[PDB]
């Protein structure tokens, strides 16, 4: 009869035949990932293309029932998932260009190489190469070389590809009845219940702005404490009141500060919790670790595994010759089949990762009764938030004491708690401003608020202002430093980690309140608590079938993102950092840079100015430095690339400084550059047809 | 003479839920031992013994179920098998026997289908064999690449290692 | 008692002890090469190092017997390799520096990478990379990219190393009482018989100049014919009068022209002589090739194998998992043990290599009765000449026809003789001017005739004058193009290849005369001739025990190198090239270049010239090129490296031309460059404090 | 009846050429050879008629020869073993027997020596044992790191796979009086 009496039959036709093709697609993906070889990638493709071609064939068929005349919730949500995640309305050559741009960006990121200046034949990759250098080395010059060689030999390649990618993605997202690609990423966290009281796509930006402003004091105190401890190491290189250099943060991008823990540890005589020796000494394997994780998940109230999980999911490295990818992922193959693929070892971090992946599986097992379009998290944050919060309780040094992993003679003093809280904050609190700033930069790039000629200037301005991180080398518009991250070059949303952290700590406080915990929040274990399991599984069972605000209200008794759970978790650490940063400066100024004290201010007083004047000025400066060092019998081949221009105002003034060739950390002193300019004064200004009044060299 | 019951319980190649062919049709082996059977739930004549009881219409039949639709074989409830494929009467007398088949119906070569769509309510104990293409509005479609017409007989898709609920179940229904 | 009555006892102590240490050193080297793996490379540093340290140990125990008092030849010559091939007299730091320089040059050569401005992740080494590109590709731009990419990303690294290498080697050779390192390399080809009638070290330089002028009429006609055939392919890129470009010669350095055979083949309808399909059809394996090769040497009178040759020497790829190196070498392990290490296939050139490599073995077996000091060739040129002349007689289509490899109905007409003779000349005649000047360049570098500021000016001046090859891209002193060859970077003498070619056909003409050959010299086979091998075995029987002049006199009846037999070998080809080069121009002029007729002559009229105005001029030109193309809405980032300066006279004038960034073959037209200087004239002369009269810009 | 020609051909553990010893002690074994003899050059007595010819006293010596010195064991001849290790008389009767031992004397542990240097000429049929270091001028050394002093007993250095001419050869004589 009516369209509602045809849409349900259409959706009943869709799910019962999409489930099969999704099952063979997932089976092909599993049989590839566990069996990396030839004649394995040549079976995902035709199965994946079959599933995709069916998926847009249904998407074209889906636009026959408008959403206005249907009123029941689940079919309306299924049709809302349909008709918008279909074939992109674009030209064929434009779509081919977009696919080529994405593939080229992924290939450049995956295969980019950085070579040493003294040895051009010793080149390093990123994943087995420069990552070890940024994670382990404490040398200022080596870290600066690794930070500068990357995103100059990689980001400069990615800059025009990223510009074309931004243009094409904005064109694609404008065809989906959205305004921007950042708005298209914000199609998640978009609900509607009654009378327009739903979560808007513009509400997410205001909420994350409020959350970032609410974490400002804790992050400021953590930044001040890290800066104070980063002055014992690296002396005469970090200002006590300025921002931290970008290459001394523990990672190539400053995302996670967790590699700065050995440098900034308090009470180093107290050992941290590490039960690796105590777990290899009792004869533990992958099966025992996963059985203990299953016993933990049973004790809270979640059910067992489906018994096909044990007999099909590979847990350790296979004995025979079979290449695998050793990235820990939880696989929901569909049709009641759940698997975990990881290369685990007998280690504490693998013991926590097993709990994380089994929490992901328990998230996947709960909504198996839902239709296929609703078999996801309520947003893109709840899934990883549940996975992270199920591993937070088992890291407490009381759950380990019950299992016998920790000896009962170990002391739980108030210094080990501070060490654990600081390690968590370096893991968790130190990545929230970076994530927020990067997503804000991407949103304002997609909105058109940041012009193409001001990408890098705005990027480093927000890095200084929001993250409190200063660059060590000035970067003009040739560079593309956002594209040097994996999630930006591979077209991935990044605010899901921010929402993951917020929702994870909200869930942690809610489940600890239900489980009748009395002490501090960081020493809370929800094991042997069936009351927390029921209210957990009530959230777990519904996926996209409900708005995420309603699902969140049923567990934490709030419809909004609240960071109050996060601040209560780090309250002893906050009140210890407030006492530690008593004689220091809490905050930063956006004026200091490692090249600030050796830069010469140049003011322009008019002939006609363009980008070619910069090249002529830098070449004249390089010639002046060559002439200065030739009189001292030091033949040094200064170039245009050895002159860096910073604070470039394109009408009035700019700053510049000179660096030695082959050593990016060797800044020429300001007195020597001024002497070179004074000796070669005629050749500097006679090329521009101006006198000393126009360029007075402050 | 013994009642013919063992010709199909120890046999293979059961049909689907749309090809259930009935037989006319000792009773001790059904309840004694037989712990490999997945469920013994019994509406009607009850799980009491069949020791020399006088009964008529002892016709019984078997068909292959996905596994979550075994609960749909009961009177006075909704479900796709009850509404389209196989319906039981409200005052049902008889019993049912079911068991798991992990690697019995799950080879590479197998074809099991169910009637996902048909016109109107179905009534207990009649057969729907025709492969007439279903139309959402009514009548016929006679084509596949258009709105309103869908193929009725969708596959179970039995692959090994799918877990409980999608693993094939061979259920036998008894009527008394 | 006295000298010559105790010297031989010392010499007898060396002969019966060094052969034991050399055999252990050779066995360690043999077991390494056939078993490339770990825990085998240190055997040379443990067993061969004992022999290595023993050699200079006896040198200090030498020099106690004067060479003037002894008169008998077999002990005077044995004391001449001794007392000079000992420890190099140098300081400890300088000897350590020399070994680090030689190790750095071999590492840079074997690990260098060259790749494009576009997709700079796709790159190639040299041996499996650009050698395939420079050997097979017919693209002008792809060949130029590999030629210019080499010598600049690799050869520029070797330029500071080679400058220190020359000074250290000259100091080491001056301690050996030689005038330089070039004279130390000429310590071979040096005999003395009576009254100073021996071959002087300076006599070698006079003779190689005399030979080079005699091959000039043959090489010029070969150069003219190749140039004519290199105008069908590569049109509008090769002048009919000027020199050939350096990147269109069949390989990276233009050493062998044999890869130009498909382009320059005459009578392409006539197929070449190939028996690769004939041997595999008759069921030939590795053992059959060497057994038939051994039968050739028995037919001329040379002895059989030593029966340890078959049981020990590897003749094919090993079935077991043993990594090997597939370089065909003949091993003389000492103590009567001879082996060949090569990976054979059923292919025609592996059939000729079996005759060539076993020719070294038959060379080594003959002088086994000589003492260990004289167990070499009579010079460095006879050792590789014996192997080549044995393989020369088996490539004729008469030795192959007797063995059944070639069918009897093969058409052996005069057209196919030209195809065989020309393919020889592109490997034999074409490599002689390249071999001559590269040693001539290296000699004048060591003699100090070429200053350090004219290493590249003189290298390409003699390349045009003596070889007739012009560079496609101008090279200043920052390049080191000689060091881009294997024999120059790895410290190997290169004159052993020039004189080898002269000794090939000198032996070939003498042996064919004894073997009663009647027809042309190129169709001669010395098989089934015991008289030819009898006079052959006399020359093989003596090694360094005789002067090479009287050893040469006993076989070819001449005491001097003669290229007359070489010209008689190519006489049918030489009389045919003159007919082809009738309407063409035989010779070349050293003025035309691929970058000629597009550069602009600039005359300097004085402020002070100190090589820093070159950077200022090339930057002002690059700024003018940027400004010219910006007004045409073509933003191109011209740099200093995109301006090439040629014909640099440091006092008066130079020539410059501009190439596009990212394309070294894209030379900007002279009309566009001249128009760029015209509108940017004010900012190109005022930077040097001069007017338009000083730089005329002709 | 009985002729003790055994214990010198089938016996093992042969000494070096400077460590030869006598046995003091059947011509059919020379023809019906158990091992393939490499040389049969005989001077004086004819090696075709031996059974009919009588004898007075026969001696046998056995040692190890590098292989190129097998030609060197002959009456009235020069050479390094003839000059320093083992000299034969000019008026020599009987002859020598030799055979290759490719894989019998060429294991890892086998130490053989010959006297390369010795003061003066050696008279036929005597023995030299002492390892006094040879001096070029003469006398004694008492020092290995000095001019004109060399170690006399140089090793053969037998390794398998050396080819014919350096293979271990067992040489047995049968000279009588
Ligand atoms: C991993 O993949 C390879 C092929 O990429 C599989 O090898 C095939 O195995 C099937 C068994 O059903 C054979 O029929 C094919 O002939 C095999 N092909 C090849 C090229 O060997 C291999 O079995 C896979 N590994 C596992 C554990 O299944
Ligand atoms: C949850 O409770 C159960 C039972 O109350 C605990 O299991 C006991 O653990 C102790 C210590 O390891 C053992 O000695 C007992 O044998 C276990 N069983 C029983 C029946 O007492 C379990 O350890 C608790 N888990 C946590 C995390 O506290
Ligand atoms: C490159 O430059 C850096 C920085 O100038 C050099 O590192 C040291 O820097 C400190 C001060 O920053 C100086 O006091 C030291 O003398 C510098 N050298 C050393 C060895 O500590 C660095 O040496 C330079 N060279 C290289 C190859 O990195
Ligand atoms: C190739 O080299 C390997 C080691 O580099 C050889 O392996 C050794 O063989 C000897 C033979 O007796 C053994 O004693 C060693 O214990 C082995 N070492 C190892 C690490 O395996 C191997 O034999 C060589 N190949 C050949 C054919 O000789
Ligand atoms: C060298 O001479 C020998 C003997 O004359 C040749 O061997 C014979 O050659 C003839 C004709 O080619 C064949 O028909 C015979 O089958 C060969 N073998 C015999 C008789 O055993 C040999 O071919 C000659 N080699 C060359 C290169 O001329
Ligand atoms: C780089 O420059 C070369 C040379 O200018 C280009 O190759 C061709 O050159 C001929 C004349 O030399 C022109 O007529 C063609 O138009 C050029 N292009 C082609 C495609 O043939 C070359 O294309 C340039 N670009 C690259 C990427 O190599
Ligand atoms: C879960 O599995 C364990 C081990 O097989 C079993 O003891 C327990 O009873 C199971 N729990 C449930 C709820 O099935
Ligand atoms: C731990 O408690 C003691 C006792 O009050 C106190 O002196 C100490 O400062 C505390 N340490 C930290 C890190 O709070
Ligand atoms: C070389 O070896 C072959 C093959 O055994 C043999 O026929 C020939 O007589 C030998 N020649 C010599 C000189 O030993
Ligand atoms: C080969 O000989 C024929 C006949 O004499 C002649 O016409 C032809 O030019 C010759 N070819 C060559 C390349 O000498």
């Amino acid at each position: 009869s009516t369209t509602e009496d045809r849409a349900k039959i259409f959706l009943d036709n869709f799910n019962h035949e999409a489930e099969d093709l999704s099952y063979q697609s997932s089976l092909a993906s599993w049989e590839y990932n566990t069996n990396i070889s030839d004649e394995n990638v040549q079976k995902m493709d035709e199965a994946g293309a079959k599933w995709s071609a069916f998926y847009e064939e249904q998407s074209k068929l889906a636009k026959n029932y408008p959403l206005e005349e249907i009123q029941t919730v689940p079919v309306k949500l299924q049709l809302q998932i349909l008709q918008q995640s279909g074939s992109p309305v674009l030209s064929e050559d434009k779509s081919k260009r977009l696919n080529s741009i994405l593939n080229a960006m992924s290939t450049i990121y995956s295969t980019g190489k950085v070579c040493k200046p003294n040895n051009p034949q010793e080149c390093f990759l990123l994943e087995p190469g420069l990552d070890n250098i940024m994670g382990t080395s404490k040398d200022y010059n080596e870290r600066l070389w690794a930070w500068e060689g990357w995103r100059a030999e990689v980001g400069k390649q990615l800059r025009p590809l990223y510009e074309e990618y931004v243009v094409l993605k904005n064109e694609m997202a404008r065809g989906y009845h959205y305004e921007d690609y950042g708005d298209y990423w914000r199609r998640d966290y978009e609900t509607e219940e009654s009378s327009g009281s739903g979560y808007s796509r513009d509400q997410l930006m205001k909420d994350v702005d409020r959350i970032f402003t609410e974490i400002k004091p804790l992050y400021e105190h953590l930044h001040a404490y890290v800066r104070t401890k980063l002055m014992d190491t690296y002396p005469f290189h970090i200002s006590p009141t300025g921002c931290l250099p970008a290459h001394l943060l523990g990672d190539m991008w400053g995302r996670f500060w967790t590699n700065l823990y050995p440098l900034t540890v308090p009470f180093g005589q107290k050992p941290n919790i590490d039960v690796t020796d105590a777990m290899v000494n009792q004869g533990w394997d992958a099966n025992r670790i996963f059985k203990e994780a299953e016993k933990f998940f049973v004790s809270v109230g979640l059910p067992n595994m489906t018994e096909g999980f044990w007999n099909n999911s590979m847990l350790t490295e296979p004995g025979d010759g079979r290449k695998v990818v050793c990235h820990p992922t939880a696989w929901d193959l569909g049709k009641g089949d759940f698997r975990i693929k990881m290369c685990t070892k007998v280690t504490m971090e693998d013991f926590l990762t097993a709990h994380h992946e089994m929490g992901h599986i328990q998230y996947d097992m709960a909504y198996a009764t839902q239709p296929y379009l609703l078999r996801n998290g309520a947003n893109e944050g709840f899934h990883e938030a549940v996975g992270e919060v199920m591993s937070l309780s088992v890291a407490t040094p009381k759950h380990l004491k019950t299992m016998g992993l920790l000896s009962p003679d170990f002391l739980e003093d108030n210094e080990t708690e501070i060490n654990f809280l600081l390690k968590q904050a370096l893991n968790i609190v130190g990545t929230l401003p970076f994530t927020y700033m990067l997503e804000k930069w991407r949103w304002m790039v997609f909105r058109g608020e940041i012009p193409k000629e001001e990408w890098m200037k705005k990027w480093w301005e927000m890095k200084r202002d929001l993250v409190g991180v200063v660059e060590p080398v000035p970067h003009d518009e040739t560079y593309c430093d956002p594209a040097s991250l994996f999630h930006v070059a591979n077209d991935y949303s990044f605010i899901r980690y921010y929402t993951r952290t917020i929702f994870e700590f909200q869930f942690h406080e809610a489940l600890c309140r239900i489980a009748q915990h009395d002490g501090p929040l960081h020493k809370c274990d929800i094991s042997n608590s069936t009351d927390a399991g029921k209210k957990l599984h009530q959230m777990l069972s519904v996926g996209k079938s409900q708005p995420w605000t309603v699902t969140l209200k049923d567990i934490v008794d709030s419809r909004n993102m609240d960071v109050g759970p996060l601040l209560r978790y780090f309250e002893p650490l906050y009140t210890w950092l407030q006492e530690q940063n008593r004689k220091s400066h809490v905050g930063w100024n956006t004026d200091w840079s490692p090249y600030s004290d050796q830069s010469i201010k140049v003011r322009i007083s008019l002939y006609e100015w363009n980008d070619n004047e910069m090249y002529l000025f830098r070449s004249s400066v390089a010639y002046a430095m060559r002439e200065y060092f030739s009189k001292k019998n030091q033949p040094i081949l200064f170039g245009v690339e050895n002159v860096w221009v910073s604070n470039l105002k394109p009408r009035i003034s700019f700053n510049f400084h000179v660096t030695s060739p082959g050593n990016v950390s060797d800044i020429i002193p300001r007195s020597e550059v001024e002497g070179a300019i004074r000796m070669s004064r005629s050749r500097i200004n006679d090329a521009f047809r101006l006198d000393d009044n126009s360029l007075e060299f402050l | 003479n013994l009642c013919p019951f063992g010709q199909v319980f120890n046999a293979s190649n059961f049909p689907s839920v749309y090809a259930w062919e009935r037989l006319r049709i000792d009773y001790a082996v059904l309840y004694n031992s037989s712990s490999s059977f997945s469920t013994f739930k019994c509406y009607g004549v009850s799980p009491t013994k069949l020791n020399d009881l006088c009964f008529s219409s002892v016709y019984a039949d078997y068909f292959v179920v996905k596994g979550d639709d075994v609960r749909q074989i009961a009177p006075a409830q909704t479900g796709v098998i009850a509404d389209y494929n196989y319906k039981l009467p409200d005052d049902f007398t008889g019993c049912v026997l079911a068991w798991n088949t992990n690697s019995v119906d799950s080879k590479s070569g197998n074809n099991f289908y169910y009637r996902l769509f048909r016109h109107g309510k179905i009534k207990p104990y009649e057969r729907d064999i025709s492969n007439v293409l279903y139309n959402s509005a009514g009548g016929t479609c006679s084509s596949i690449s258009q709105l309103g017409c869908y193929e009725p007989l969708k596959s179970y898709g039995f692959t090994p290692t799918v877990g409980v609920g999608y693993q094939p179940y061979r259920v036998v229904v008894l009527s008394f």
